[PDB]
């Protein structure tokens, strides 16, 4: 029984790969290439735009902590559920089909939460954007993989990856020529206000509608037509493929020569046929952890895991540790005034960085004065009066409020930390947030460099291993780049400045980029057609999920030391290495 | 039924009952001028009031039941030296043995003791942190029940607040003389003000009071947010019932100006002392006599009145254009020679059809006798606008809650202490 399965598999794989040599490489593979490259820019994009959007949302919708967190780890917690989902989905219902569906998810939501004015709202529309991208990886690479002869393969793929790099490219330039237009005031309804953050995610959701509407134009790979037993239309993609690539040649006159192709034997509604899909997803899902893969789905599991949650954890860190050292250079900045007394005087100005202590003002007006990060402590203001104070990180500490008043102030409860006030009045409390919502400017436009350059950074490697996988190989090039991003995990502590991080940061990308495509091009090889997309989609959660407690752990640690991110980085991929060297090799071998 | 009742009379007080309680008054009690029967005592000693009974009607029995009641007015506290301070206003206490009541932070307290000594206490306790309080600086009618053979019940206004037995008292002598002054109290600028003091040689019920409360309420005479007696050409800020956090303003001047209700309030704070919300904020409210006859100043219920509004310090009048669109048409703020026939006449309504005391609520009558109908607010395009509607009417015919047919007046008192 079990032989006479693994014969018919083997004869399927063998003669596709025939009609795929007959067929030849050409125009329709680089059509669809582009296509499915845009359905790939769409993720790209997608795990930036949170990132890009949170100083601005922050303020916008009074964005409180622990839930600045949680968006941050919503891209990543909807893509975990999409890429099992429709990873499951794709080897029942065909990739193209469950592509189309989920970029179609991907794109409603994100316009959705382009308007949405909530951030429970928000939480869920990006959280469902997630799930709709999620799918994407997994079915594009099964899906392009299904149309390539074992000639070159894994070049083939490898340039697969130039879009994802492309896609943020695209999100870095959109941010900076988008956000910092603080000025647009679009107003459609008086309780609702329409920033430039706004427009950035409408922006960014368009690549997902483009993907859609290129993909409607590529036929379904024949080989899920022909695991399902449709043995026609499996016949016709084919002739279509041969067809064009000969008239792109110059030949429009010869025959597709194939006439019969083996296939595999096939042997209240609602509900049943999703009972039905649930059980036969299910059955894929431990068919892949079968005798026959269980080894090879372990020795994944660890490659996935171990890579996803080191790039994740550096790739939030580098940031995370910039920001960090300017704080620090900040606060080192800031002026002290220790003791001043003051009698009856207007006082207008705008300080920056300031600790005045020990003052005692007695009857002194505050009109039209600006305080950025200036802490008034163990201060006396007696007969006082303030108007039209604005205020970011600007406390009152162990201070004495005497009848004053407070007129046209943002000066809530919260900026008087251990005060007495006695006999004193607000009047007129401006708008504000009812807790700190801390306040970003022109430091943006460092950020979007940032992440630009980091892409750049992937460029290099993308390359080099498009131009090598074939003639190196997929467990050499998955090595000697895993163990290239150990060292360079390692040579972090060189680095203490903003320039260093810079520059640690290309380094890290454009090492580990090789290593991502390699494990794409071997796991899109190490597992039958019939199991490659929901076997592809249960890895590419894991990373997900990966990424998430990496993300969490690395934030955790910024700050506190440079030893706890790079032994977790190097640790966790020097068992990825350790783990991917005992996996089988492909390379010269028919797609089955 | 009662045996002693201070009442005001030609410059010296006198009481209602026929016993003859001799009174004595000190140098530097002081007497409102509109509401003369209203007692002030500083904190002094010459602050003193003086009535002695007579030996027939001196409690010292055992089983005597008896009740007390008057009208009290405490100023708001306002730093941290009047905590844990109780501090007596009257007394009627020798040899340890008696009646008192005193007053504390945010408490008012009876207390009962025996020629054992044993004491016995009821409390009523008001809270400063509200935003808006029905006690600081408002009069309060407390009344203080006592039954030897069950219970010593508080009331205030006529509810119930506490109760506590005192069955186990003995025997409870009285002083001949009865206090009024304030006693224990460090604070030297704090003073309280009292009126109709009564007392009974029995045990008043809840009906008795309720009518005691009804009868001396003036329910035929307006009274402002402190619960003195309302009075034209005086500056008045305003206040709606249901909707407390905002205040009444104006925005331009004319027709095409609206008066809305405009927050949220600002609020005066002490740290831990009080955390109220300002009342002075807005525009005030002037009211102007049209056809009252009496020559006081006082205003008195079913009044036709006009009100006049500051803005800028200046005075403007109060009409609507009577044909409009709907029912709920908008008030506006007029300069005084360019009111023409609009509606200006209000008519002042304190108590209801059947003589139960409410609030003020004002009512827009034209020239020929129509109402408009009851001021309040209705919100347009979220905007709380000002307008005089008959559908308050309907809901009171219908015996419905109104919902904004109901405005209190708040003058600038020194009891409040708020910085205008
Ligand atoms: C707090 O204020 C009250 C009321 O004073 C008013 O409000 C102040 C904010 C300020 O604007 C004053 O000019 C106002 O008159 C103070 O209590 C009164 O103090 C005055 C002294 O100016 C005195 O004449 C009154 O008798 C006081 N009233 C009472 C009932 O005590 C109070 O002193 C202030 N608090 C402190 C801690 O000083
Ligand atoms: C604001 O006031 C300061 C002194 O209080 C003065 O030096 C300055 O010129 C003022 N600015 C303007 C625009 O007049
Ligand atoms: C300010 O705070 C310290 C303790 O935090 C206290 O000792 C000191 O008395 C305060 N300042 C003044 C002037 O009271
Ligand atoms: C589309 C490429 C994708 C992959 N699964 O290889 N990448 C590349 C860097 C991080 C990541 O998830």
């Amino acid at each position: 029984g079990e032989a006479q399965r693994r014969k018919e598999r083997e004869e399927l794989a063998q003669q596709y790969e025939a009609i795929l040599r007959e067929c030849g490489h050409g125009r329709f593979q680089w059509t669809l290439y582009f296509v499915l490259g845009l359905a790939l820019m769409a993720d790209g994009v997608e795990v930036f735009v949170v990132g890009f959007v949170l100083p601005s949302a922050e303020k916008d919708m009074c964005l409180s902590d622990s839930n600045k967190g949680m968006l941050g780890l919503i891209v990543y917690l909807g893509m975990m559920v999409g890429a099992f989902l429709w990873g499951g989905l794709a080897d029942r219902l065909g990739r193209r089909q469950c592509l189309l569906i989920s970029l179609s998810v991907n794109s409603v939501f994100a316009f959705f939460s382009s308007f949405v004015q909530g951030y429970g709202t928000f939480l869920f529309c990006r959280l469902l954007s997630g799930v709709g991208i999620g799918g994407s990886i997994p079915i594009v690479f099964s899906y392009f993989s299904e149309f390539l002869a074992q000639e070159k393969r894994g070049e083939h793929l490898s340039w697969l990856c130039m879009f994802w790099m492309i896609g943020g490219v695209y999100a870095a330039a959109m941010a900076w020529a988008i956000i910092p237009h603080y000025g647009w005031s679009f107003q459609m309804g008086s309780a609702y206000q329409f920033h430039s953050w706004r427009v950035f995610v409408l922006v960014c959701a368009f690549p997902s509608v483009f993907a859609i509407g290129a993909l409607t134009t590529q036929p379904e790979s024949p080989r899920f037509f022909l695991e399902n037993g449709k043995h026609d239309e499996a016949w016709m993609v084919l002739k279509q493929v041969h067809d064009t690539n000969m008239r792109a040649k110059g030949h429009p006159e010869r025959v597709f020569s194939v006439t019969h192709i083996k296939t595999i034997h096939q042997e209240q509604r609602w509900g049943v046929r999703a009972l039905s899909l649930g059980g036969q997803v299910w059955g894929n899902f431990l068919s892949c952890f079968g005798p026959e893969y269980r080894r090879i789905t372990l020795m994944m599991m660890g490659v996935w895991f171990t890579m996803s949650f080191s790039y994740y954890g550096l790739t939030v860190w580098f940031p995370d540790m910039i920001r960090h050292l300017q704080a620090v250079d900040y606060a080192s900045r800031t002026k002290v005034f220790p003791g001043e007394r003051v009698e009856h005087v207007t006082f207008n100005f705008t300080l920056e960085n300031q600790i005045h202590r020990g003052g005692q003002y007695f009857n002194d007006k505050f009109i039209g004065l600006r305080l950025k990060s200036v802490s008034f402590e163990d201060s006396l203001f007696e007969e006082c009066y303030f108007e039209d104070v604005t205020s970011s990180n600007t406390f009152f500490r162990n201070c004495t409020f005497i009848n004053t008043v407070f007129y046209n102030t943002d000066l809530f409860e919260y900026k008087f930390v251990n005060s007495r006030l006695i006999n004193s009045t607000f009047l007129h409390n401006k708008e504000g947030c009812p807790l700190d919502v801390t306040g970003t400017g022109e430091g943006a436009y460092m950020v979007y460099f940032v992440s630009f350059l980091g892409t750049l950074a992937v460029l290099p490697g993308n390359i080099v291993s498009a131009l090598l996988m074939d003639k190196i190989g997929r467990l050499r090039m998955l090595a000697g780049s895993s163990v290239m991003s150990c060292v360079s995990c390692f040579f972090l502590s060189f680095g203490n400045s903003e320039s260093a991080m810079i520059a640690l940061l290309c380094l890290f990308g454009g090492v580990s980029i090789a290593s991502w495509n390699a494990l794409d091009v071997l796991t899109v090889e190490l597992y039958p057609s019939d199991k490659r997309t929901t076997a592809f989609g249960f890895l590419n959660a894991l990373c997900k999920l990966a990424a998430v407690l990496g993300i969490s752990i690395f934030t955790s640690f910024v700050g506190i030391t440079k030893a706890a991110p790079i032994l977790f980085a190097s640790a966790a991929l020097a068992l990825g290495s350790s783990l991917a060297l005992k996996l089988p090799e492909t390379r010269g071998q028919v797609l089955q | 039924t009662s045996i002693l009742s201070i009442v005001y009379k030609k410059d010296d007080l006198i009481d209602l009952s026929r016993y003859g309680a001799k009174i004595n008054i000190g140098d530097r009690v002081y007497y409102d001028s509109i509401d003369k029967n209203q007692i002030k005592l500083i904190n002094l000693e010459s602050s003193t009031i003086e009535v002695i009974l007579k030996n027939a009607i001196v409690y010292n029995s055992m089983y005597e039941n008896f009740s007390t009641s008057f009208w009290i007015k405490i100023p708001k506290y306002f730093s941290k030296i009047n905590l844990n301070n109780e501090y007596t206003i009257i007394n009627c206490i020798e040899n340890n043995s008696g009646w008192k009541v005193s007053l504390n932070y945010g408490e008012i307290i009876w207390t009962l003791q025996d020629n054992k000594q044993n004491i016995q206490r009821v409390v009523f306790k008001y809270s400063q942190m509200v935003n808006i309080s029905d006690y600081i600086n408002r009069w309060i009618f407390v009344t203080i029940t006592n039954n030897r053979l069950t219970k010593s019940k508080i009331y205030i206004n006529g509810r119930l607040i506490d109760q506590k037995p005192i069955s186990n008292l003995g025997n409870i002598h009285a002083s001949n003389k009865i206090m009024f002054k304030l006693d224990g109290c460090r604070d030297p600028r704090r003073y309280i003000m009292i009126k109709y003091f009564n007392l009974f040689d029995k045990e008043l019920n809840e009906k008795e009071i309720k009518d005691l409360y009804d009868s001396q309420s003036n329910s035929g005479i307006l009274k402002d947010f402190w619960g003195n007696y309302l009075q034209y050409d005086k500056p008045y800020y305003m206040l709606n019932l249901f909707d407390p956090n905002k205040y009444v303003d104006v925005n331009n001047i004319g027709i095409r100006g609206y008066m809305y209700l405009k927050g949220p309030r600002g609020s005066v704070v002490t740290t831990n002392i009080y955390l109220n919300s300002t009342l002075y904020e807005g525009t005030k409210f002037i009211i102007k006599k049209y056809a009252s006859g009496n020559e006081d100043n006082i205003v008195r219920n079913n009044d036709r009145v006009y009100i006049n509004v500051v803005v800028k310090n200046k005075e403007y009048r109060l009409a609507t254009n009577a044909s409009q669109a709907g029912v709920e048409k908008i008030l506006s703020a007029l300069e005084i020679p360019d009111v023409g026939n609009l509606s200006q006449v209000v008519v002042m309504k304190s108590k209801d059809d059947q003589g139960i005391r409410n609030k003020c609520k004002m009512n827009l009558q034209d020239n020929n006798g129509n109402d408009i109908g009851f001021i309040g607010f209705h919100l347009y395009d979220n905007i709380a606008k000002l307008v005089a509607s008959n559908w308050y009417n309907r809901q009171v015919g219908k015996a419905s809650r109104t919902f904004g047919c109901s405005w209190e007046f708040i003058p600038v008192d020194d009891g409040w202490g708020e910085s205008s």
